[PDB]
Parts: structure tokens; C-alpha cells; sequence
């Protein structure tokens, strides 16, 4: 019933070589420095709260807010995420090559790290949609989901099956409510898998 | 309608964050 | 008295799980990122070394050094540490919420990582101070302690138990001595720990 | 006294290194 | 024959502690951060796409494209790699320290984060040489060693050994062919290990 | 011949990438 | 019948000092330094040429063209003009102060001075209007005249006398044709005079 | 109608050349 | 008692060599393309008016307000001068070559060129020092004056003749009141002329 | 054999509307904003003093010295000149036009504005060249001349008249000695007269 | 007293005006 | 030989000072 050394060994290694291939061992379609990009945020408002001030010899220069773009950025660290304002919002992607979708990850802090015991900015409903083009208003539905504030970091989520299945190289990420936070909602990374057209 | 104004718009695009596109080719990997 | 190999995957998956939390799996209320922030370094000199040359065409543009807030980001590869000239020092750092400080880590590099094979530039007697506003000269004593030359390289460090608990949202933390470099002293990452008041 | 000069200075305020404050409120996270 | 829960939780420990060290737990005499960097390409050419444009207000600014310094920064996520057209390339790095070489690491990302499935791009053979100067045009042969795709992320190299040890503090590297990629060739992390000189 | 002007060339000196040159010591660390 | 030598200094330098007084000794409302400024050109197109360009280190930079601001600025040197395409064009000017308009200035460099003999992109017919706000489309009329080719550099036109006096602090000037160019129109310098409120 | 767009517009404004504007006060002269 | 034609040539002729000379046919010693330079303003404070703004596609980037140094620069168009608040203010200039100084030369705009017809901002009384060093606080008296508001643009002032005729590579310019301006007092050109020490 | 007072206001007014037509009334085709440009000055090397330091909070930020365009912009304030290394210079300007050259003009200010009181740097022995293409090393010679140091401060020189006439639109300016300034020779502005091609 | 610290003052030199000295030598003219 | 050299050279465009080339056209005026 028991197992040699040899053999905690090698559990050992693998465990730490799919956890050094970006955590999951599979492409991520929408990642910035390998061809993925943000096209539109549409009617989203970023949270602007005026408080994070460059200076330098007590000159006032710029005020710092995260970029849209840190959604498709590596770093999860508190505070590296796009926040907009409301519970309501929209991100338009271009992947890096067209796909046929197969799933979807969302990762958000956990809340061991969330220096007031909660994450009730996270993302609660969501939907996924694939487009044609950059500019058509209502895509096809590849699913609906909900991330749960009680569960991992990371959490990932399954396309719907259809009889055809269409490729896109567009995809959009709607959010419909948060985890209960008054004033904004924050994401911290997104992720798209699936397989390219050949 | 409020529906349809959303679509038309693109916040980002007009912010001070730059925008980063690939021009229909992926970089090199 | 063995294990099974179910159990060996809990075991492995489980450190993993904490390795990622920032290695500690609690909050870093210093942590820039997430609203920690450098207000003053008092007297203390950064090394001017005068090596570290940025050109383009063949023309020099500006010599480079390491900012004092680079001991509030989490990257400690060799070299992503602040230097200050001789072996006393002083940071002064706004935390992102009120608390009741319990606990200080400190990190180092390994002696492995280090060219040389010793880490004489790290930091050895310190204290942790708490101040009400950032113009006071002298704080209470949160701890006194050493940075283990011969320990790993995340070290910690339990703040003193008092009958009445103090809140406070600035520490100051002064170096007394360092293991033994002769021109200057190389910090690369100080966090603090608590509990944030309600 | 050096002592008392010492808590006067702020050194790096008066360099080439770009400050960052958060001016009283925690960024979104 | 079989383990205990203590020494399963050692062994897991061991191999988080090694990983945390670099991945190797050796010194990196290439690393920038620690004092190495990039003094030429010869005649290289850097693969000039002109896909990736910055903008603002919908005003084009600059073409975006990886200089030859990320071969020797620590980041590897897919795209972070230096490009250059064909697949035959030259790179001469000035080392943190005069050392005796022992052992030289070349990375390369791994099948299951490409896009494509293959990593045709990577480099194949290559050889490793030491120069006393810059303006050195031929210098002293330190091995010549194949990159084997089917192989892991991390491949290790052993330098030749000679009845005399010369030291250097500059290196350059030639790669002399690809896995096939009919375009460009691409390198994401060179690293060079062995003794400082006392 | 190729061979010899290769040697004599250096394309990343005339790029719009900046160099970064440590004139010889190592930073702090 | 005749004059002295005293009576000759007198004229010459009585002409210097009308001279040394912007050539009329009158105030212009319109300049620039003075407290005028350029609000709005409509639908006019600056003429595009692509012929000025700015480099460093034979490193392209920017095109350089005139800006309309030039109008309001006293340099009439060959080229100190704006040019716009076509021979129809707008300029909405305000004006230092409230005053009720008396006459305008325009001027453009004499034949003598442009290297092909002729001045064909000078404006020809044109007219003035006093509007009451930065975004009234159809002003009043304040007169309405032609800049006479075969007359000096410096022209001045008289406004319409009405049995009411209105005040205006935004004037509009439009230019119906040119002197023959085919491709563009030039204007150097347009001055207002008149009487401020009390 | 052409003549309506036109007033509509304002090319300076969205041109590379700076605007100068004083906000209702002459400049000190 | 008549003069001829050719007597009236010549004096036309002499009296515009003269005016293209400066209008004085003077070294300015103060003038800084000729190597002058504005050292200090004391505590003299520059007018703060936060009225002229500089923008770019409808983004505001700037307030523009004249420099201390375009007192030494020859433009003289309403506009380009420097204003200090109320009517005391200091102005200590370094000269080109050390010298002799013998005559000072002060202009301000004709009321002819004034939108409202007055020159209440014109300085009224000052005087001028000489000085052995940046740093000293009380020069030697070199003659004290008033601008005339009722005499020519251009007004030239006599230097103090003492037994003893001491060099001087340093002046200030003092003044004590304006014409009446209650707000402030504006500067057009300061000159300072005079025989360099051999 | 007088003149009357309506004789001499011709005479005074016609002498200002020269003086006003850039003091000569002829195009000078070498002109920057009418279309004339720097092409090259071949070995020539700028005077280099560094004592024109410009600052900002006390930090040096630039030294300051005329650029070789200078020579074809019309401001000529003492300083407001080109000054190259020794007594041999070296000009190639391109004309806005194609043209049969028929005369040059040279300018330096006059001795009354010179603090020394002598123009030893002005430009004394000169000849102008016309060359086919900016990269011809020996054009045909358009004549010898020698700057007079007792004459006016602008000065006219025609042109050598040959049977057949060729058309430039390059020129070059060879100044061979100068004054007697024994380390540089300073230009003020060049100006080329003549006839454009029909 | 205000006539003492006023001669210890320089607004010019903490202001947004750059400055331009020269360093003991006249340019070229 | 020095005179040969000269005419290769132009010390203008390796300078700091930028240039201004028209590119075969007159600008308005
Ligand atoms: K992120
Ligand atoms: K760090
Ligand atoms: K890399
Ligand atoms: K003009
Ligand atoms: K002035
Ligand atoms: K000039």
C-alpha cells in the first residue's frame, strides 16, 4: 500500500513541472507577450480614485491607474488588475491565432491575501461570446458561467458543445455582477484555450 | 437606448493607457 | 507507518498551493503593489557606484541605480536590492491600512546565488519602530532582532507583546550593522504582518 | 548634534528616483 | 520500503527550496541584473516584423520588438525571446566576474505552450567560446552541444576540459542552425556557470 | 569575404534597442 | 519754398518713429503676444506638403508645417504664413479685449520679394464678421473688401458705419479667392483696430 | 448641407499644432 | 538756407544706419545673445496670472507666463515682458565684459500700442548698483532715476561720475514704484553700456 | 536747387519701404523659411566653448552653442552667428529654386556693437562655388572675393559673367582666412541673388 | 527682518524658467 | 590626403544640431 522514495520522488518533479508551464500546461490564446491583445472595453468606466501620485522633488506629475491590458499579464500580485466602476463590464480580445474554443480560466487573489479578509470585488456571473469582426455588437454565446469566492485562485471553465463548431480569433468576456463591493469590480487575469485551425 | 449606445462606444481607446495591436501577424516565439 | 500515494499528492499539492500565496500565505501590508509606500530614507546615502551606463547610438544617457522602493517589490533576483553607503540605515514606510503589527519577514539571496559565495553586504542587528505621523523623530519599539547570515532566505520575526496593542499605518525599520561588507549594505525585500482594525 | 540632523533629512526625496504616495486610500484590489 | 509522512514533507521541501534558487541552484554570471550584459550581435540581424504598433488617441507611435538583453532576463512566458532572421546568430556577453567555465543552461519554452504544438524556432547546434577582449574576432572553443527538442524546458551543458583552465570574462555564443522554422530563430534564456577567480 | 566583415560588425549598437554597459564592477548586491 | 536742415531731420525721424510703432501706430487687437488668440479654423485644410523634414543623426523625425497661429504673429518673412488648400477659407479670432471695430490690416510679402515674381496665393476677395459667441455659425457683417495685388504690402479697410454701434471680442474672417494659385492660399499677418469699451 | 457641416467643424483643434487660449483675462503687459 | 537733394539723401541714410544699429549705435553689454545672463529676481515674485494655456487635441498641458530673462532679449511687441506683483522688484544681471558702466538704457511700449491707453504697469523710480559678487547683498550706488510716462519708448540714463572709477561685471536693477498699476509692474529691455577695462 | 517739404517725404518714405524689403529688395534664394536649407559643412568643426550652461532647479541640463542654420535666418544681434574652429570654413546650402546666380551678400555687425570694439573674427578672403549634386567635390567657381572689416555691414559682391550660363540650385560658400581672431571665424547670414530658371 | 532674508532669496532659480548661465567666458560674435 | 578626406566628411549631420531638408519642394509662401 505504501510508496518507496523513488516514487514521492517522481510525484514531486511532475507536480512542479506542470506548475512551472504557466500552471496548467496548456496554451493561453490571449496572452499579451505571445500575440494576444485588447481591442475595446466599450461603455466601461475604469475607476479612477485619484490617489496613487508620481512625483519627483515634490513636483506633482502623473496619477497611476492599471491599464486594461494587465488582464492579459502574468502578475497576480494584490493590486495588479483592472478595475472598473459598478458590477457591470465588458473586455474585447483579439487571440493570437484562430481556434476553436475549449475552455476558459479566471484567477483572482485568494483571500488569505486580501488585506480585509474578503474579495467581494471579484467577478461573481459571467459570459463568454466568440465574434466575426471587431465591430459586430452581439456574438455567439460559448457559455455562462460563476466564479466562486469560495473556491481556488484559479479557476477554469468549459465551452458549450455545439453539433458545428465554429472557429474565431475575437472573443468577448462580459461580467454581470460582483461579489458584493459597493463601488468597483476587479480583474485580475483571463485565459483561452482550444485547439488552432490547421 | 442605452443598449445600443454601449456597442458603439470604446473607452479605452480614448484614455491615456496605451493601446498595443498586432497587425494580423503573431510576434515571433 | 508508510504513506499512501494519495496522500503523498495532498502533501506535495498542498506546499505548492502555499509556495504560491507570496511563499507565506498571509497578507504584506508594505507591499506597493497593494498600497504600501516609500515616504522617507532620513540620512541615509545610496551607493553611487557610477557603473551602470544607458546609451543608444553610442551616446551615454544616464548612469542607473536601484530605488528605495524596490525593498516594497516582490522580484530578488541578484542585484534587485537597495544599497546604501556603510552599514546604518533607516526606511520609512506608509502601510495600506491601519493594524496591530504581530510580525516582520525579511529577505536575503542565498550564499549559493551569490557571486562571491558569501552575502557579507546583508543586513544583521535591525529594529522595527511604529510612529503616529511622519514627521516624528523617534517611534515605540516594536522588536529587536538579527538576520541570520547561516539561516534560508526568507527569515521571520515576531513583534513585542505589550498589555495595550497599538494601531499604526507607519513603521520605520533601522539597520545597526551588516555582516561584514565594507562599503555598503544591499536590502532586498522587508514585509510587515498583522491584523488590520475594524 | 548628528542625532538631531539625521530625523531632519529625507534623501530621497531630493534625488532622481520618482516617488510614488498613495494619498490616503488603498488602491482597488 | 516504504516512506513516512516526515520524510515525504522533506523531500517536498528540498525541491521547493531548489526551485526557488533559480531552478539550479547555481550562480548565473550572464544575469544582467547581477552584472552581466549584451556587448554585440556581430553581423545578426533582428527578425523586423512590424506587427506590433503602440498607440495612443488612435495615433500610431512605434513598432514594438524584443531587444537581444531579454536572453539574459529571467522571464520565459512565450514571445519574451530575442528574434533574429535566418538561423545562423551571434551573441557576445561580458560576464559579472572573471571565472573559470564550467557548465552553460539554454531555455527554451516547451511544446505544450505553443501555439503551433512545435517549437521549430528554437536553436539546434551551437557552440560556446572565450574572448580575453571585446575586438576579439575568433576566440577559444568551450564546447559545441546540440539543443534537443524532445528534451526539457532547462537543458544543462558541460564545458570541455583542458590540462590548463583559462579564465574569461566575456564569452560569446554562435548558434549554427534551428529546428526548421523557415524565418527566424529564437532565444529566451542563456546562462553561464563555473569559479571566480581568487 | 563575409567571414571577415562579420567580425567587424556589431548591429545591436546601431539599434533603437538601449545599451546597458557596466564599466567594469559589478553593481551592488 | 524750400526746407532746412533742421526742418528735414525733423520729417525723417517723426517717419522712424511711426515706423518703430508696429509700422501704424496702432493697437491690434488681434496679436497674439498682446492677449489674441486663434479659436477655430471650420472646415478649412491646412495645406499638406510633406517637403519640411526634421532629422537627427539622419534619424527622420516630423514634418514640419505652419501652424494658423502664425496669423497673429509679426514675422512676415517669405514662407511666415498659413496656407490652406483651395482658395476658400476661416478664421475665428478673439480678441484681446471688448471693442467696438473700426478697421483691419492685412498684409503679404511684396512681388519683389518672391522668388518666382508673382504673388498668386494672396488672398483676394475677402470679408469680416463680429460674432457674439465662440459657436454662433453667421456673424455680423463688418465689411467686405479685396486686397489689391498691384498694391503695397501693408493694406488697410474700413468697417461699415451703422447708426448702432455693437461691440464684438470674437471676429471671423473668411476669404472668398486668391490671386490665381491653383493649389493653396497664404495669409502673413491680419490685424483689427478699433476703440475699447468703457 | 455642406455650409451646415462646416460651421460644425474645427480641423485646428484636432491638429498637431498646439493652441494657445487665454481664459478670459489679458496677459501682464 | 535750403538744403538739395542730395543733402536730404544723406541724412535719411545716417539716421536708418543708426536705427539698424540697435537704434543706439551702443554696445549692450547686458544682452544675452552677446553673452549677458539673468543671475537672480531676489525675492521678487513673478506674476501669477493662470490665463494663457497651452493644449493639444483638447488636452490642457501648461500655463504660459514670461521669464525674468526676456528683459535682456530685444522684442519688444506688447507682451513680451517680465511681470513681478506690486510694484518693488530686483533684477541682478551679469554682464558680458568686465567694464567701466557709464549710461543705462530702459524702454517700454508707447501708450499708442496700449489696448487701454495707459502705461500704469511702466517702472517709475529705481536705481542701479554695481557689485563685486553674486552673493553680496549691498552694491555701490551707480545713479538713481524715473522713466518719464510722458516721454519717448526708449529713455537713456547717466551713470553717477565719481574721482575714483571702479569695474564692475555684476549690476543690479531696483525698482522702487510703477505708474499706477495696482496688480503689477512690467519690464520690456534693461541695457547697460559702457568702456571694457583693457 | 532746394528741395520742397512734398520732395523730401518721397525721398524718406522710399527709403523705408526698401529699408523694410529685408533691407535690399531682391529674393535671396538661399533664405530657410522661403525654401533654402543646410546640406552640409564638410570638415568644418563647430566652435566648441562649453560656457553656455542651461539649468533647471540647479541641475545641468545642456550646454548651448548656434547651430550652422543660423547663417541663412535673418535675426544677426550680436552672437546670433555660426563660428567654426581656426580660419577655414566650409557652407553647402541648397537653393528654393533652380537659378542663373548673379550676386551674393554677406553680413557681420558692425565694429560700434562688438565689445571689443573690432570684428577680428569676421570673414575676410571668400569665393562661392556651383555644384550639379551635394555629393560633387569641386564645383565651378561664381567668384573670389574679400569681406571689407572698414566697409558697411552688409555687403554685395557680383557674380563672374562667362558666355554660357549655367543654372545651379546648389551652392558652396569656401571662407579661407579670416580677421586675425586667432581660434574662430563667425558668419552672420549669407544671402544668393539672381534669376530662376523659366 | 524682511530687508535681510530678502537678499537671501532667488525665486528665479526654484522656478519653472530654465536658466542659462554663462561660465566666465563670453560665446563667439 | 587631407584635401581628399574633407570633401567626404560633414561634421553637420553627426552633430546634436537638427537639420532641416526640403524634399525637392518649395513650401508655400
Ligand atoms: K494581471
Ligand atoms: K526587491
Ligand atoms: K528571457
Ligand atoms: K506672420
Ligand atoms: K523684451
Ligand atoms: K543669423
Amino acid at each position: 500500500g505504501g510508496i518507496t522514495e523513488a516514487q514521492a520522488r517522481a510525484i514531486v518533479n511532475s507536480a512542479l513541472k506542470l506548475y512551472s508551464q504557466d500552471k496548467t500546461g496548456m496554451v493561453d490564446f490571449a496572452l499579451e507577450s505571445g500575440g494576444g491583445s485588447i481591442l475595446s472595453t466599450r461603455c466601461s468606466e475604469t475607476y479612477e480614485t485619484k490617489t496613487a501620485l508620481m512625483s519627483l522633488f515634490g513636483i506633482p506629475l502623473w496619477y497611476f491607474s492599471q491599464s486594461p491590458r494587465v488582464v492579459i499579464q502574468p502578475d497576480i500580485y494584490p493590486g495588479n488588475c483592472w478595475a472598473f466602476k459598478g458590477s457591470q463590464g465588458y473586455l474585447v480580445v483579439r487571440l493570437s491565432m484562430m481556434i476553436h474554443p475549449a475552455a476558459f480560466t479566471l484567477e483572482h487573489i485568494p483571500k488569505t491575501l486580501s488585506p480585509t479578509g474578503n474579495i467581494s470585488s471579484a467577478p461573481k456571473d459571467f459570459a463568454v461570446y466568440g465574434l466575426e469582426n471587431e465591430y459586430q455588437e452581439e456574438g455567439q454565446l460559448l457559455g455562462q458561467f460563476t466564479y466562486d469566492q469560495d473556491g481556488e485562485s484559479l479557476q477554469m471553465f468549459q465551452a458549450l458543445k455545439r453539433p458545428d463548431d465554429t472557429a474565431f480569433q475575437i472573443v468577448e468576456l462580459r461580467i454581470f455582477s460582483n461579489w458584493g463591493h459597493p463601488e468597483y469590480t476587479c480583474l485580475y487575469r483571463f485565459r483561452v484555450h482550444g485547439e488552432p485551425v490547421k | 437606448e442605452e443598449d445600443y449606445s454601449c456597442a458603439l462606444s470604446n473607452n479605452f481607446a480614448r484614455s491615456f493607457h496605451p493601446m498595443l495591436r498586432y497587425t494580423n501577424g503573431p510576434p515571433p516565439l
